[PDB]
């Protein structure tokens, strides 16, 4: 019938996930399976019940209350967002290409590679390829001078992002000597970048910009910013996957559409993603 | 045979009167890449078509190997739903809806009242609302006081039949600011956006990808800064519609490999 399963990922501030009240799922949250292994040399394990919360978790309650449906919300246990892996799909966007999952809600990047195996809604928050630097840094986007040659500037930008994501990945097909030279400051995750940028070792870190606005919106002090919303690189969203041809589609984006229409999602974002800095 | 509509919204649409001879002027950039230009007849003579969407349109033309005729929109709106009893949508959903268009190509806002009859491709710019006014008068945004509450002392207002018309009748809350407003509205953008250089308009609240760009061009001008508002443009097709997908397709793959920016650098830089 009606009742739908639906596979999640954690990435705060879109997934947060917490473990369950000793001493039922909380408040804030809704209950989220994860299947955890019992060790890495088998494909044994036990369904973890756990608790979700966060932007994307509060899209997915209002779209069950309009839409009217009823969910079995569970996280990815093998990658994250959705990378074919020698043809074969892994992460969220995995589960619904091979019918495990009918629709998959997080910080899930619409791109075109993905919209051929899968339907993606309306996007609910913008998203793309931003650059974040201290204040004070001039550079205008990923298309800047000194980041496509580098070496034209002394001395060169100090910049990177963290690998094997869909930004390393749309640097290399665009821009080919720019990824060149940034693999050399590669960054182990989002919070490594910002500790090198606030410590003088980078000077410009290159990844999802809706990420990015979260974090200078929260950093202490508001040391860290990024470039104007118009200079973003290959704009695009976090949409709602869903399988091919999906039913559910055309409903999910009319009630998407009414919720950037109504406010209902201006309020969701001030409750989640807007910060102390500006 | 694609039957393209579009309207004129610069720097989206231009529209240029034709050479003597039926053909459209060569030009070029500043930075050396050809203006491509397409005949399109509008409210009824050929004329020369270029800009952000006409470029947009071609590559969608050449990457799904299509043909088309480019017009503009009859009544020159982009469209509302009206009342007849039975509704009818005006301005370019009218034409799409009843045949007179196989595709919208322009700065079209996707909504939901709209997504409800027609189909939208993903976005191919993402943008919002924001204020225009002219230097010299200073407006703190969207919750001044002189738009809040508002006064004939101070005018402002948007485009009739447009996607800013539906946005402030749907709510409640701006129905005093939709009051002043419907009753001071313009049939085009072009036409309110002189009328704030003429002093004859206080305010406009419009498309920042159009508000911006005629702050960077005409520098008596200025706009309020914010967006407190956010929405995207999207190609428009009917329900059924063989070309929605692969349109989609395009779009997406257009600004993943820096197409788009190509084109925000060339027509809203
Ligand atoms: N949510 C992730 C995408 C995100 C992961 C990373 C990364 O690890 O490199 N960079 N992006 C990103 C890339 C291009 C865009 F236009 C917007 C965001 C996803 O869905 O995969």
């Amino acid at each position: 019938d009606n009742h739908l399963s639906i596979v999640t990922l954690e990435e705060a501030p879109f997934v947060i996930v917490e473990d369950i009240d000793p001493l039922t799922c909380v408040r804030n949250t809704v209950p989220c399976r994860k299947f955890v292994k019992i060790n890495n040399s088998t494909n044994e394990g036990m369904n973890v019940k756990k608790c979700c919360k966060g932007f994307c978790i509060d899209i997915l309650k209002k779209l069950s209350r309009t839409v009217k449906f009823t969910y079995d919300l569970y996280l990815v246990t093998n990658g994250k967002h959705g990378k074919k892996v020698n043809n074969v799909w892994n992460g969220m966007i995995g589960e619904v290409v091979y019918q495990r999952a009918v629709m998959a809600v997080g910080s899930l990047t619409i791109n075109e590679e993905r919209s051929e195996v899968v339907d993606f809604s309306v996007p609910f928050v913008e998203t793309g390829i931003s650059v974040m630097v201290s204040r004070g840094t001039q550079v205008t986007g990923l298309s800047d001078k000194k980041f496509q040659r580098p070496h034209d500037y002394s001395p060169p930008f100090r910049f990177g992002t963290v690998p094997n994501g869909s930004t390393e990945r749309n640097i290399r097909n665009n821009y080919p000597y720019m990824h060149q030279y940034m693999t050399r400051f590669n960054q182990r995750g989002v919070e490594d970048a910002l500790v090198s940028l606030k410590t003088g070792k980078l000077d410009a870190f290159i990844y999802d910009a809706a990420v990015l606005n979260y974090k200078a919106g929260r950093d202490e002090g508001c040391k860290l910013v990024t470039i104007g919303s118009g200079y973003i690189f290959a704009t695009t969203g976090y949409g709602i996957a869903l399988q091919k041809g999906s039913p559910w589609k055309r409903q999910i984006d009319l009630a998407l559409l009414q919720f950037v229409g109504d406010g209902e999602m201006e309020e969701l974002e001030t409750l989640w993603l807007t910060g102390i800095c500006h | 045979r694609l039957k393209i509509v579009t309207i004129h919204q610069e720097p989206f649409v231009y529209v240029k009167p034709t050479m003597s001879d039926g053909t459209c002027k060569e030009e070029f950039t500043v930075n050396g890449d050809p203006v491509k230009k397409v005949i399109c007849t509008g409210p009824t003579v050929p004329q020369c078509c270029y800009g952000f969407c006409i470029d947009l349109l071609i590559k969608l033309a050449r990457t799904m190997n299509f043909t088309y005729e480019v017009h503009l929109v009859a009544d020159g709106k982009f469209g509302t739903q009206e009342r007849v009893n039975k509704k009818e949508w005006n301005g370019m959903m009218g034409e799409l809806l009843s045949g007179q268009a196989d595709m919208i190509v322009a700065p079209l806002t996707i909504n939901n009242e709209r997504a409800q009859y027609i189909e939208f491709s993903k976005p191919f710019k993402y943008q919002g609302l924001t204020i225009l006014v002219k230097k010299g008068t200073r407006i703190t945004g969207i919750n001044d006081p002189r738009l809040r509450n508002p006064s004939d002392k101070f005018i402002y207002a948007t485009v009739k039949q447009s996607s800013v018309d539906i946005y402030f009748r749907r709510q409640v809350e701006l129905s005093t600011m939709y009051r002043h407003m419907e009753k001071h509205n313009y049939e085009s953008a072009a036409e309110a956006i002189q009328a704030v250089r003429d002093n004859k308009l206080h305010a406009f609240i419009w498309d920042s990808a159009v508000l911006e760009f005629e702050a960077s061009q005409k520098c008596d001008l200025v706009t309020t800064g914010e967006l407190f508002f956010r929405s995207g443009f999207g190609i428009g097709m009917r329900k059924d519609s063989p070309w929605k997908q692969n349109v989609s397709l395009s779009i997406l793959k257009s600004h993943e490999n820096g197409f788009m920016e190509d084109l925000d650098k060339t027509w809203v830089r």
